[PDB]
């Protein structure tokens, strides 16, 4: 029961990061399935962590995607 | 009072203009900024959903990036020079 209460808190953490402020990128291609490539709309390329509990089947083809702006 | 008004502007900060490019979700809006790059940004309860439509200019903060108010449209500095010809 303790570990379940800390998960709800673990996710709560990351949801603060999920919500705005954000910047909008575009997914080019994966490089693993836990790392991906995006070109941000500042026209800069980042290799980035793929967050878990997300899409991976419309993500891998080219599609919009939300990235954090300070992380 | 002439200097009190300057204090009140000074301890405030500027706004950075966008426009609603596309609605995403209740509290999340996609804007395309007048400076360029698109963001996802939030809303206060200082604006309504029935008070926003697309191509309507919105304010953002430059320290949290959240909409507080509806902004009238913009129009070129250039086209104001043409209305000043009439001679």
């Amino acid at each position: 029961r303790h570990l379940k209460r800390e998960l709800k808190r673990a996710q709560e953490e990351v949801k603060r990061i999920q919500s705005v402020p954000l910047v909008i990128g575009q997914f080019l291609e994966p490089i693993d399935q836990n790392t991906g490539i995006v070109s941000s709309t500042t026209g800069m390329s980042y290799v980035v962590r793929i967050l878990s509990t997300l899409d991976r089947e419309l993500l891998k083809p080219s599609m919009s995607v939300a990235l954090h702006r300070h992380s | 009072d002439k200097t009190e008004n300057d204090i009140k502007a000074l301890q405030s900060i500027g706004q950075l203009i966008g426009e609603v490019m596309k609605e995403l979700s209740e509290e999340k809006y996609i804007v395309k900024a007048s400076s360029g790059p698109r963001y996802i940004v939030g809303v206060r309860n200082s604006v309504d959903r029935s008070k926003l439509k697309k191509g309507v200019r919105v304010t953002l903060d430059i320290t949290t990036l959240t909409i507080m108010r509806i902004l009238p449209r913009e129009t070129d500095p250039l086209v104001y020079n043409m209305t000043s010809f009439e001679q």
